[PDB]
């Protein structure tokens, strides 16, 4: 159980960590990808690629 | 008549323009208006 309680800690820790990734992605999406796609609204493919 | 035709084409052209959904900075003011109407209210 000590290990499985640790595994929640990694999921939260990793959930803090991805914020650098999404950040860079959003500025790639802003400087291109939804302006490529005739100006929405939220785009799904940027949302799929990050996850 | 020469001018009724200039007029009749121009109205047509202005509507031909509005088929394209084009977005600009002035939407934030009215996207706030959604949050006013449908969320705060």
């Amino acid at each position: 159980r000590e290990d499985f309680k640790n595994w929640v800690g990694i999921l939260a820790t990793n959930t803090q960590k991805v914020k650098n990734i999404i950040h860079e992605e959003v500025e790639k999406y802003e400087k291109q990808y939804r302006g490529k796609e005739l100006l929405g609204f939220v785009n799904y493919k940027t949302f799929e690629i990050i996850v | 008549v020469k001018h009724t035709a200039k007029a009749e084409n121009m109205i047509q052209l202005q509507f031909r323009m509005e088929q394209m959904v084009f977005c600009q900075d002035q939407i934030y003011s009215v996207v706030l208006k959604k949050v006013r109407e449908e969320i705060f209210n």
